[PDB]
């Protein structure tokens, strides 16, 4: 997901602006749905919601727009159990042997004969939660096992939380409402209001451990791998209880990152750290936010947002619709030099020509260079010390950069990676004349619609994930509900699309109508006022009661 | 009863629901959603109820790409009666009303559906929903940042045998 909130100091009109570009699945239980909800006099909110929820999840109202991105905070902890040396179904806490609890569930299964059979399954549970196994990493042997405590299992406030956000007036009110209830399960929140405030909040449900407990309570090797794992054999490693928290064992709102500014805030799924580099967010628990190198989407956004230039709605829209493959800018100049150094190398000819001709985009008409680039980067990511300038914490926006072709072993490995990538591309069943939009599609009935964008891991702000199906790359997730909101005098002006269209049903008039528009990158008005709604020539009305 | 909504649709089938209260608001939401996505919601409710294997057998997967039986075990464990009850009891009156309305509105569409926008018409798993089904969906979403990511891992967890 991407989000950018712009405040009065940078917006062209001196008022707030919000770009919402969540990246979510195109099918299933997390497929966005547009709607506008009104209880006249007390609720008037429009946006998109997730299946089965009678609230708006990402939206706007008269003076406010908000969105979410998936955060980097822990929302659970693993607990490594020390098993009773005499009994692998018992575990030790402060040296005392405790029994696992067993919960059986029964499931009905339809067989080959069409009849139901009953299957029973035993779920083992500790005081922390159920046991989990990842074969070869988190095993259950005679020495250890792993349990998982999910902080959101006790979060009964989630629906009330979005309903409250739906009633929020401005940025200040939204902050009070979120900090008061702490019902947000696993996302950041970013917002802008008419008055020109830009807000970032890493305000979600996060397991709490007091600072002094973390060094001894962590499983060092698992935490270094980004897994929130704690010592389950010590009672002192229980989540800390702070009476200021809305829920026992979670982090109080005052200890979670918030940034309120009048220029901009941004997030593309990295930690709170570089939300705005002019004011870094530091000093938080490793369970909350760490100073980790930012991904290429945030690096791209910051390269566009930094400075003193006015930010217009057009600026933010085009950051999505440009389909710039930002990861190319760290490596392609050197890759092209390598190509020119190897003009007598037949295994490289087609790859080098494609890379040279390529517009550095993931547009419909972007050439096969993008495909060669993707296969190359997959291999480049596996090479050791190939960066000319490795990541520099002092230069966190401009590093890593370049390929270290002046090191003979790197030059060799990079050329080999390019040759192997080329072999893989040419081994597939695509002509070099085919362009990106000929390959990446969304199927609608027996038809296919060409889809622009590319994987977020390649720094494409318009992130699109696709999987091989038949002869094409079928879109499975990414840019979904798009909302760009400004606040002119008449009322909020919202512009965007739902990329996969309102209906998942092929029979619907609304199965592919916005997908055609997404293909052409033609965003539309999201009508909110009665005037805007009444002006729509397609307007239909039904009143229902029982 | 006491359920009423006014729905306006603009271009691309975007609904604008107006009501005097939460029950009425949920009524409009559930009805509009069902018009567009009845089959989707029915399928995902089957998943959240842990009934995939019952309707579809063991060879199928959920839309999360989990095998049907492991998915069912996980959701039966997650959405036990006691857990749903406790969750419901902790809801504000306003939220309970939104959910009651939503179920009723979805069900209204199902009663009148003739296949115009519903491709799964006649399937045994396309059926009237309860507020508990919406709680099942909510809890499924809630754990997507936690134990839901370990669904296969939870199902796989068994004590060691006699092995060296």
């Amino acid at each position: 997901s991407n989000a950018i909130a712009v405040g009065s100091e940078r917006s062209a009109d001196g008022k707030g602006m919000l770009l919402a570009n969540p990246h979510f699945p195109w099918n299933g239980a997390m497929r966005f749905y547009q709607m506008h909800l009104t209880i006249p006099g007390r609720l008037d909110v429009m946006g998109a919601s997730l299946p089965g929820l009678p609230v708006v999840n990402i939206g706007f109202s008269r003076h406010l727009a908000w969105t979410h991105t998936v955060d980097t905070s822990s929302h659970f902890t693993l607990y490594r159990l020390a098993l009773d040396p005499k009994d692998p179904r018992r575990y030790l806490v402060d040296g005392r042997s405790l029994p696992l609890e067993e919960k059986s569930v029964a499931i009905e299964v339809r067989g080959a004969d069409g009849k139901l059979s009953r299957v029973e399954h035993k779920v083992y549970q500790s005081i922390y939660g159920p046991l989990v196994v990842w074969p070869g990493k988190l095993d259950w042997n005679r020495s250890e096992a792993y349990a998982l405590r999910d902080a959101n299992l006790e979060n009964t406030r989630v629906l009330q939380q979005w309903y409250s956000i739906n009633q929020a007036s401005d940025v200040a009110d939204l902050r009070r409402r979120v900090e008061a209830l702490q019902g947000i399960p696993w996302v950041n929140t970013l917002a802008a209001d008419e008055q020109g405030n830009a807000l970032y909040m890493n305000q979600s449900v996060v397991p709490y451990l007091k600072p002094e407990l973390i060094p001894a309570c962590a499983i060092p090797q698992l935490v270094a791998e980004g897994l929130p794992a704690l010592q389950g054999q010590d009672s002192r490693c229980a989540w800390s209880r702070d009476p200021a928290a809305a829920q026992a064992g979670i982090t109080p709102a005052a200890q979670l990152p918030v940034l309120l500014r009048r220029d901009f805030v941004q997030n593309s799924n990295d930690s709170a750290w570089l939300t705005n580099p002019a004011s870094p967010l530091q000093g938080f628990s490793p369970l909350v936010s760490q100073e980790k190198p930012i991904g290429p989407r945030a690096r791209y956004a910051l390269s566009r947002l930094q400075g003193k230039q006015p930010l217009e709605a057009k600026t933010l829209e085009e950051m999505v619709t440009a389909n710039h493959v930002f990861s190319a800018d760290q490596v392609l100049p050197d890759l092209l030099r390598l190509c020119r150094d190897n003009q007598g190398e037949k295994s490289l000819a087609r790859a080098c020509a494609a890379l040279a001709q390529w517009d550095r985009g993931a547009n419909l008409d972007s050439g096969s260079g993008f495909v060669y680039f993707q296969r190359f980067m997959q291999r480049f990511a596996e090479l050791d010390g190939a960066w000319k300038e490795p990541f520099d914490a002092q230069r966190p926006l401009d590093t890593p950069q370049g390929i270290a072709l002046d090191r003979p072993q790197v030059a060799t490995q990079v050329r080999q990676a390019l040759a192997d990538a080329a072999a893989e591309v040419e081994k597939s069943g695509i002509p070099d004349g085919a362009r990106w939009g000929d390959l990446q599609v969304s199927t609608r009935g027996q038809e296919r619609i060409a889809i622009p964008g590319g994987d977020g891991h390649f720094g494409v702000y318009n992130a699109i994930q696709s999987v091989r199906k038949g002869d094409h790359l079928e879109v499975v997730g990414g840019t979904s509900y798009i909302q760009l909101v400004t606040f002119p005098e008449e009322g909020p002006k919202a512009r965007g699309l739902l990329a996969f269209s309102q209906s998942s049903d092929p029979r619907s008039p609304h199965y592919r109508d916005q997908t055609e528009l997404f293909s052409r990158q033609q965003w539309q008005t999201l009508p909110f006022s009665d005037r805007q709604i009444d002006a729509d020539p397609q307007l239909q009305r039904l009143s229902i009661r029982e | 009863t006491g359920l009423a909504a006014d729905i306006r649709w603009t271009a691309y089938g975007v609904p604008h629901i107006r009501a005097k209260d939460e029950r009425g608001l949920g009524y409009g939401i559930g009805y509009a959603y069902a018009r567009d996505n009845a089959c989707l919601l029915a399928e995902e409710i089957v998943t959240a109820r842990g009934e995939r294997a019952r309707y579809f057998g063991s060879e199928g997967k959920s839309s999360a790409e989990l095998d049907n039986l492991p998915s069912d075990i996980f959701y039966a464990w997650l959405n036990q009666p006691e857990a749903l009850q406790a969750f419901w009891q902790a809801q504000t009156p306003a939220v309970r009303q939104l959910l009651e309305g939503y179920a009723a509105g979805f069900n209204r569409f199902l009663r009148e559906a003739d296949g115009k926008t519903t491709s799964c018409l006649g399937q045994p798993w396309l059926r009237a929903i309860a507020t508990d089904d919406l709680l099942r969906l909510t809890r499924r979403l809630l754990v997507e940042g936690g134990v839901g990511q370990f669904a296969d891992a939870l199902v796989a967890a068994a004590p060691p045998g006699a092995e060296k």
